[PDB]
């Protein structure tokens, strides 16, 4: 926001460049691994299908329902 | 009503205008106040003077240029951006056809009442070397307002650098019963009741006063208690003398 | 020589006026006036300049705008040649402005009479009404004309001038301040009538007589309350010392009461006096 520096009154906005990102944030978009290379964990891999991929699919089978599907 | 208050740097160079266009008594000058007039209390916190030509034998002579008014607003938006013009000031005594056509051509780059002010070049009797006039219609009526003489904190202390009781008010008291005696008789022979209703309504404003002798000697009497009081003042005097009367007897015997 | 600057009245009030905006911001205006170098200077009439990105700078001074104004100011016959500048800035020790330096340079090669006013206190004024120019010397105060033959010059002695800060050099190549106030004929009698203490005409019949008399109705009220606030003001000073000696370590105790109920003695005798003695005539 820029602002004066002795009087420190607000002139114009700037647009966004140094926004204290909190830089080393991980981003990768869509990256490749399946369940099979970690096993053993398929009894809390059917609770992350259940609460997380099955309603992720689809939102307006839920939403006739009437009812809100976890966000997490 | 309303109120006008003008700081004295508008009036002061108001006057200097008139000398720097070395205009007689042929004619007289015009020019703009600028300020807030949103509020009850009209404020003139600008001024600059117009070239304003007139004849004096002819009241439908008159000359007023509003082009010099555009390019001085807008030079004006560059300075102060409170400032709005609030209305046109003018000199001389008289009020005639050239003061009251033009009233209304400040009138549209004035959102409200533009405020009139007769200008006293010379400065003739008493204060107030300009009154505030107000327009109204019920024939052009100009109503007098209260004129205050108002100024920032720094603008009262910065005249001061450049110019540096009792009888005082009885002086100035007896002067204003001096004109009220000549005004019922300048206004008597004009006639031969406006006026006049006014002021019979206000001189009725001891059946009555038989318990309001009383009052008079009730302050006289508060009066000799503060003499006591004042008394005391140099009482003090009168012992703090001795004080010193006893360290100069010391005196002589040391030397 | 120098040159000797004479602010009257109308230029002194406009060109403070201007620059009473903030402390911390900075604002200018222009000079114009019609004179001659060799002491002698004049400033006819004044006013402000837009400020732009740069604030007080030599590249802030709008030529578009300046001869819009001079065309303006032609009407009133106030138009003449440009006699310098003035700025606001909140003011320091040495170099009150904090951005022109070597702006007064370029001011030079326009006109050699040009100075840059600053205004120090900034609606600090404590009544001293001290107010800081410059004017560059360049090569100088060596064998060439004598400045210091006017006014109050020379200064500099030990490490106190002034602000104390400037010493001898002053700002830049020693400029030698010199400023002085006049009023002239219409200048003395328009200000006398308008502000010279403070103002309370066009009350005039009315001026001592409603602030108080008028004004009774809470302002000297129950004034034999008002007596006994003397009372106790006396009564606690006179119970100090009346051994007249050292008691309680005081001097002025005695005179401390004297001169306090003394003014107010003299305000509530005045003000009952002339209750009845202005004779509005009431008869019946």
């Amino acid at each position: 926001v820029g602002v004066n520096k002795d009087s420190y009154l607000i002139l114009d906005t700037l647009p966004s460049e140094f926004d204290s990102r909190v830089k080393a944030m991980e981003v990768d978009e869509k990256p490749t691994e399946t369940y099979s290379d970690v096993g053993g964990l398929d009894k809390q891999i059917e609770e992350l299908v259940e609460a997380i991929v099955l309603p992720m699919k689809r939102a307006d089978k839920f939403k006739d329902m009437g009812i809100r599907a976890p966000k997490g | 009503h309303e109120k006008v208050t003008i700081a004295p740097l508008v009036l002061l160079s108001a006057l200097d205008h008139y000398e720097r266009t070395q205009t007689k008594e042929n004619k007289r000058c015009v020019g703009v106040i600028l300020g807030d007039a949103n509020s009850s209390t009209i404020r003139v916190t600008n001024s600059f003077a117009l070239p304003f030509e007139e004849d004096e034998k002819n009241s439908d002579v008159w000359f007023l240029d509003h082009n010099y008014i555009e390019n001085m607003n807008e030079m004006c938006k560059k300075i102060n951006a409170k400032e709005k013009l609030i209305g046109w000031y003018h000199s001389g005594p008289k009020l005639r056809a050239s003061d009251l056509k033009i009233n209304e051509l400040f009138k549209k780059y004035t959102q409200n009442n533009p405020l009139l002010l007769i200008v006293d070049v010379k400065q003739q009797g008493v204060g107030l070397p300009t009154d505030a006039y107000v327009a109204i219609e019920q024939e052009k009526t100009f109503l007098h307002l209260p004129c205050t003489i108002e100024a920032e904190e720094a603008e009262e202390i910065g005249v001061e650098h450049l110019l540096r009781i009792r009888l005082t008010n009885q002086l100035k008291s007896l002067k204003g019963l001096q004109s009220k005696l000549k005004d019922v008789v300048e206004y008597l022979d004009k006639v031969i009741h406006t006026i006049l209703g006014k002021l019979q309504d206000v001189f009725n404003l001891n059946n009555l006063q038989k318990a309001l002798t009383v009052k008079t000697n009730d302050e006289l009497m508060v009066i000799y208690i503060s003499n006591l009081v004042r008394s005391i003042i140099a009482f003090d005097d009168l012992i703090e003398n001795k004080i010193q009367n006893k360290k100069i007897q010391e005196q002589r015997v040391k030397d | 020589t120098k040159e000797t600057v004479y602010i009257s009245s109308i230029a002194l009030l406009k060109m403070l006026k201007h620059g009473r905006a903030g402390v911390p911001m900075e604002v200018m205006g222009l000079m114009l006036g019609e004179f001659v170098d060799d002491y002698t200077v004049n400033v006819v009439d004044v006013f402000a300049m837009p400020q732009s990105g740069t604030g007080v700078s030599v590249e802030a001074v709008d030529d578009v705008f300046q001869a819009k104004m001079m065309d303006m100011l032609k009407q009133t016959g106030r138009d003449q040649m440009v006699v310098g500048w003035y700025h606001s800035h909140p003011g320091f020790g040495c170099w009150l402005s904090s951005v022109d330096v070597n702006t007064q340079k370029s001011f030079e090669q326009l006109n050699s009479r040009a100075v840059a006013v600053v205004v120090d206190p900034i609606q600090s004024v404590k009544g001293k009404v001290v107010i800081d120019a410059f004017r560059l010397i360049d090569t100088g105060a060596l064998i060439n004309n004598l400045e210091p033959r006017q006014t109050t010059s020379n200064t500099g002695l030990l490490n106190k001038a002034n602000i104390q800060a400037l010493i001898h050099g002053l700002n830049r190549h020693y400029y030698s301040l010199n400023i002085d106030y006049h009023k002239t004929a219409k200048e003395t009698k328009m200000l006398m009538n308008l502000h010279k203490e403070q103002w309370q005409s066009g009350l005039k019949m009315y001026d001592y007589e409603e602030k108080e008399e008028s004004n009774l109705a809470a302002t000297k009220s129950m004034v034999k309350i008002a007596e006994q606030y003397s009372k106790r003001i006396e009564e606690e000073k006179e119970l100090t010392e009346e051994e007249l000696k050292t008691r309680y370590v005081g001097r002025q105790d005695p005179k401390k009461h004297l001169s306090e109920t003394a003014d107010e003695t003299l305000e509530n005798n005045i003000v009952s006096v002339l209750t009845a003695g202005v004779n509005s005539v009431a008869i019946k």
